[PDB]
């Protein structure tokens, strides 16, 4: 997989690696799950998101 | 904003509103507790800098709702290569005398890696554009945040479709030529922030231009992604004296 492409398949930031490798990256207040594509937040109000929105389908 | 909605409070948290002697001077963007983003020429004129004051959690202008937070601005950056009274590296970064407080109504807008925005950001079609500048050109401003979806084009595109201003690698053009739908006078330095896979980020900032909403003629924003590196490396430097401050671009 490449980055330049479906962004690698990451949910947020993606790093090319030598060979067929790529590491996928998560801003700061998230992190990377075991697919190794998916952000989670680990904090309260992490950016990009709309609180009153992810309540709203929480 | 010509031609949109009220953007419903707490829908645009990451929205600041720049206030100089209590009067609107700018719109703008946070994208940390303590940072910033907005057009350097908002700044052109400032003749007593002590007196710059941040919103945020800023929604309805005429009135107190207890959401809001006020910090004064510790610091001015522009890019050396910015002009006042032109278009060209139209960006500040600022840094809050004290941090704001993290709310359900004061978040802050992801500033994306370079590659990524380039990538990825740069594709996505629709954005949102944000301030409580003048409804119409030549017409009075908004009490109330709105907010407005634009497409992006590519600049070739721009250029040909348009009917001056040069467009620079700095910039790109988001909106419509059909003139009903445009950022204004009075949104300057707001975001414009695009959504991938249930996030947002700072692709964008308000820029100017002569009048707003004229036909044959698209909204012309500061390219935000030219300047990711430049703030990262801002954002992890001690504070200088003195307010204003011109660092070298790139
Ligand atoms: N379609 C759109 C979209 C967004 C728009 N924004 C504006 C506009 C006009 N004036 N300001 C403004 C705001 C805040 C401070 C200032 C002071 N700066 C200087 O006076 N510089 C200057 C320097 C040298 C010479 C002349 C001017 C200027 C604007 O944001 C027009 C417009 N049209
Ligand atoms: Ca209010
Ligand atoms: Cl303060
Ligand atoms: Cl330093
Ligand atoms: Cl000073």
């Amino acid at each position: 997989l490449i980055c330049v492409n479906e962004n690698g398949g990451c949910e947020q930031y993606c790093s090319d690696h030598t060979g067929t490798k790529r590491s996928c990256r998560c801003h700061e207040g998230y992190s990377l799950l075991a697919d190794g594509v998916s952000c989670t937040p680990t904090v309260e109000y992490p950016c990009g998101k709309i609180p009153i929105l992810e309540k709203r389908n929480a | 904003i010509v031609g949109g909605k009220v953007c419903p409070k707490g829908e645009c948290p990451w929205q600041v509103l720049l206030l100089v002697n209590g009067a609107q001077l700018c719109g703008g963007t946070l994208i940390n507790t303590i940072w910033v983003v907005s057009a350097a020429h908002c700044f052109d004129k400032i003749k007593n800098w002590r007196n710059l004051i941040a919103v945020l959690g800023e929604h309805d202008l005429s009135e107190h709702d207890g959401d809001e937070q006020s910090r004064r601005v510790a610091q001015v950056i522009i890019p050396s290569t910015y002009v006042p009274g032109t278009t060209n590296h139209d960006i500040a970064l600022l840094r809050l005398h004290q941090p704001v407080v993290l709310t359900d109504h004061v978040v802050p807008l992801c500033l994306p890696e370079r590659t990524f925005s380039e990538r990825t950001l740069a594709f996505v079609r629709f954005s949102l554009v944000s301030g409580w500048g003048q409804l119409l050109d030549r017409g009075a401003t908004a009490l109330e945040l709105m907010v407005l979806n634009v497409p992006r084009l590519m600049t070739q595109d721009c250029l040909q479709q348009s009917r001056s201003p040069n467009i620079t690698e700095y910039m790109f053009c988001a909106g419509y030529s059909d003139g009903s739908k445009d950022s204004c006078k009075g949104d300057s330095g707001g975001p414009h922030a695009t959504h991938y896979r249930g996030t947002w980020y700072l692709t964008g900032i308000v820029s100017w231009g002569q009048g707003c909403a004229t036909v044959g003629h698209f909204g012309v924003y500061t390219r935000v992604s030219q300047y990711i590196e430049w703030l990262q490396k801002l954002m992890r430097s001690e504070p200088r004296p003195g307010v204003l401050l011109r660092a070298p671009f790139p």
